RNA sequence: GGUAAUGCACAGUGAAGAGGUGGCAGUGUGCAUCUAAGACUAAAUACAACAGGAGACCGAUAGCAAAGAAGUAGGUUGACCG
RNA sequence: GCAAGUUGAGCAGAGGAAGUCUGUGAGGCGUAGUGAAGACGGAAAGCAGUGUGAGUGCGACCCGAUAGACUUGUGAACUAUA
RNA sequence: UAGGGGCGAAAGACCAAUCGAACAGUCUAGUUGCUGGUUCCCUCCGAAAUGUCUAUCAGGACAGCGCGCACGCAGAGAGAAGCAAGGUAGAGCAUGGGCCGGUAUCCUUAAGGAGACGGACGAACUGCGAAUGUGCUUUUCUUCUAUGCAAGCGUAGUGGGCGAGUUCUGGUAAGCAGGACUGGCGAAGAGGAAUGAACCUGGCACUGUGCUAAGGAACCCAAUGUCUGGACAGAGACCGAAAGA
RNA sequence: GCUCGGUCGUGACACGGAGGAAAUGCCAGAAAGCACGGGUUAACGGCGGGAGUAACUAUGACUCUCUUAAGGUAGCCAAACG
RNA sequence: AGGCGAGCGCCAUGAUCAUCACGACACACUUGUUUAAGGACAAAGGCCAGAUGGGGAGUUUGGCUGGGGCGGUACGACCACAGAAUCAGAACGUGGUCGACCGAAGGUACUCACAGCGAGACGAGAACACUCGUGUAGAGCAUAAGGACUAAAGAGUGCCUGAGUGUGAGCACUACUGCUUGCAUGAGGGGAAACCCGGGCCUAGCGAUCCUACGCAUACGAGACACUUGUGGCGUGGGUGUCAGAAAAGUUACCACAGGGAUAACUGGCUUGUGGCCGCCGAGCGUAGAAAGCGACGCGGCUUUUUGAUUCUUCGAUGUCGGCUCUUCCUAGCAUGGCCAUGCAGCCGUGGCGAAGUGUUGGAUUGU
RNA sequence: AGUUACGGCCAUAUCUACUGAAAAACACCGGAUCCCGUCCGAUCUCCGAAGUUAAGCCAAUAAGAGCCAUGCGAGUAUUAAGGUGGGCGACUACUUGAGAAAGCGUGGUGCUGUAGUUU
């Protein structure tokens, strides 16, 4: 049978990569961080205070609220077939600045321009939507240099 | 477990560090005169046999160390508790290192 | 219910003429309220046998066990049973 | 139905009457909460009925133990021993 | 001589067809987490055999899944497009464990040992690493959507499950014991596998005309014939191994 | 287990003592029992292991060693007891 | 009121109240010695208190479990493996550990490594102390297992008792418990300072209501007022290992009751380890010679006639071992009939093939 | 254009042999009186310029070891969905999709930020 402490079942989970061993970077230590932004939790098993709980490794949510050298972060979860909201406590060397936003925030700067012309000149936004990929193209072919394909290749 | 008899701590009362007097806490004597005491003896007064019940089935070896430490100028008393032990011994000789 | 004794008893002990009480043990002191250890008392309250009047009750496998010579015919060694 | 209020408490007055009508008049819950308490105070329509679903206690949807106790109730016509 | 009492040449024998504690009557309609039963029609919706705690394991309660009444309302058991985490299958044998043999060379012996290398390996070896599955953002992203979703309040049943396909652990195995994932029977009829809870086709108000599925087409039994090769064994259509002429 | 003898200790309530305004507590005191010393199996019952050693081989009267409250005598047996 | 030893305790005897034996009388009490004998003792009653007490009375004697019992603990905690690469995830599945220990093995600041291997240095050897060069951890880190750590978290050296005090918010399926983190304060610590510290490098070493002991200030107290006792509030200790927590020994072959095929003792079904029977290969043996007859070491099957394994059907009942009697079936063929091989001269045999028509007995010991 | 002080990403920067280097630096170097620390001015701390490019730091070289990239291995190994496909099994063919690794070949061998100094 199993057991049920803090850290079970973590020996593949929280430890170091090869040739990656020791303390954190510079870079680290030095980034600003802000609430409202998007951050992504990896743990550092270097570090023994401010670790989450190992549910919540590899996971992204947003922070709520910034201390002197942990953050305060909002994630959901299903328990008994409901979903409850959780606040998760976490140091600074277990975080990193998610990049899940970027396509939007430059589409976002696309949009900010038209919005305002939209207003002088038309009436409505063209909005610029994304569109998945449609049907093969058409093509022209000059037809010479014809290659031949054949079963030559008799696989003994 | 070894303890030092003497200890410089934060004292509530006089709200500053002082030298406190430290020593192992002391269980007193029960007293006739609580409710308890008399709720109990007359309920056993009579033919009714045993009234209430009495733990048997025991299982612990040792008990909770506590410290009853004294402030030297102002007499209040703080209580500290540091786990279990199977025996405590106060201001005997330092474990000095490199013993031959 | 009466909680460091609410009431009642038994054995030891046992008052004062002045004493008893004021929902928590003790000692003191004012204050308030009563008078135990002798007796009597109506009305307003409770409920069988027996009599009278009523009913959104039951209608002969129901309603009392029993709508006729029913605690009968009949039964237990007996108490009792039907 | 009435509404910052609400109510068939018991009981009285009238009446050819176990119905109905009218008084007098408590109490309860509501009109704002916090603490063991001393103490303090600053949001949110309720009361009484007529019924339905459902919880708890009483035989508790209907029938069913082996057992326990109590009587100033009965038995040695069978069988045991003097 | 009488019931927690009698009487016994002792068998727990006998005390009115009753005795390892009599009979009568009452308390009493004693108690029951256990067995049996529980009385009219149609319409609409529709489960669970799982988790935590329990002197708990034939029982409870709390939560999860039904139904009724519903204030209200931009959502979704599907994809894309950016983004994270993972160490299984395969592949390998660089730290650790560990099998067999080595040329030149080296060390001694005149034996053996080491060896520039090759072959064989681990559920608790890893240097590399899938497919499928999981989460985040965007309707400023395709596609659907009101005969739809639905906070809140009240209250039921359930808490013995079993089987198929794909996979796993214990065991010589088992119509054996125990988990995981997606549909079933339970609570599911109809046509087909001759027959069969679960397999194939395919989800049921009540009628009438046409068409197809799965499976069939000498006869039983509604519909059958054609072409080309094999095969001679009371064989096959239904059916067992290593080894063989 | 039963029985006999003494206290050296313990061991209740009462009866005393000290203190305090008083209650509650505290101290002393303390029979029989218990503890301690003897008796008792036609009382309940109980009654051992290991090594060497004799002019063929076997066996061990003999020796050593561990152990106890005592280490199964006289008899009897694959017996209704192997 | 006397006496002793440098007014003290110790030794003399004289007044004041109980009081334990012993005598001698008769009045309570006792006895048919009754015109009598005993006698304040006995015997008989009463109220409290100790001792003894299966003679009796009430009651109890956990759970899981390839049926129960005996055994183990899968009953409260912790690490690793597996459970088809998130998390979760059963079995009396696998390898183990816990109920503690430590004034430093706690907090801080600085210095420097280690295990080995190759050269050296008298006694001095395989193994003594000191040096030089290499050295990604091959060492250590008190105590399982995993993870972590290198001008350190390891080894030394200095100083300190933060193993402070109030009061909030959260994470692990979250009550208890453990940990993470906010603000305010200390005539707080270490460091030049930035920084760090409210136990142990991280994941384990633990426990409600009521009662009771101690610490802390703020409350209550009955008609009034003072004090000795008492009652409230917050927080810690004393403990429930059956660990979300009753106060608990056996036996029934004399036995009762409610139920159970949710579960054993027959048969049947599935399986075939074990039991029995048959094949394949050819090392050796047979007087020569693999194979007349044998056939090691290995490998593939069939049977249900042995015994296991499992619990699907029956617990408001399917009569349980052996013998007697009587019938039918199977073949893996003991005799009887036809044949083939031979290490078949003949006699007697041995190995094989088609074949189940007819036969296969009488007794002694024993329930068999 | 190098160097030097403080850095970023942390081997294209490592490890082993050899060789070069104008200027200014960077060093080795000369002492211990003091502050400071050692069994020991070796290290650490202080006060200095008589020497020297020998060393370090920087740069080049090597069919070098190791690291980084890419091609091939290879539509190979494995795998999602499907059928009254096959096989006594063990397992495996086909249809619509997704898709490796080791080895071995070829090329590389640090790049940059802020300030100071030197033709
Ligand atoms: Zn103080």
């Amino acid at each position: 049978v199993s057991s049920h402490g803090y850290r079970r079942q973590t020996r593949n989970l929280f430890s170091q990569a090869f040739r990656k061993h020791g303390m954190p970077n510079t870079s680290t230590y030095l980034t600003q961080y802000a609430v409202g932004e998007y951050v992504d939790i990896k743990v550092n098993p270097a570090i023994h205070k401010g670790m989450p709980h190992k549910y919540y490794h590899g996971r992204t949510g947003i922070i709520k609220e910034v201390n002197r050298g942990s953050v305060i972060v909002l994630f959901n979860r299903i328990l008994a077939n409901k979903t409850v909201e959780r606040k998760v406590i976490v140091g600074i060397e277990h975080i990193r600045k998610s990049k899940c936003q970027d396509e939007y925030l430059k589409r976002l700067e696309i949009n900010k321009k038209i919005i305002e012309e939209a207003e002088k000149k038309g009436e409505v936004p063209v909005l610029f939507k994304r569109q998945p990929k449609g049907p093969k193209p058409a093509v022209e072919m000059l037809m010479n240099n014809i290659i031949e394909l054949s079963y030559d290749k008799v696989e003994s | 477990v070894n303890i030092p008899k003497t200890r410089r701590t934060y004292c509530i009362k006089c709200a500053y560090h002082t030298e406190f007097k430290v020593g192992l806490l002391k269980k007193g004597k029960d007293s006739p005169r609580k409710q308890g005491a008399r709720r109990y003896a007359r309920k056993q007064r009579g033919v009714h046999g045993q009234t209430k019940p009495i733990l048997k089935r025991k299982a612990k070896t040792t008990k909770k160390v506590i410290l009853k430490i004294e402030c030297t100028k102002c007499k209040s008393s703080q209580l500290k508790v540091r786990g279990r032990a199977k025996h405590v011994e106060f201001g005997a000789e330092k474990k000095v290192k490199g013993e031959a």
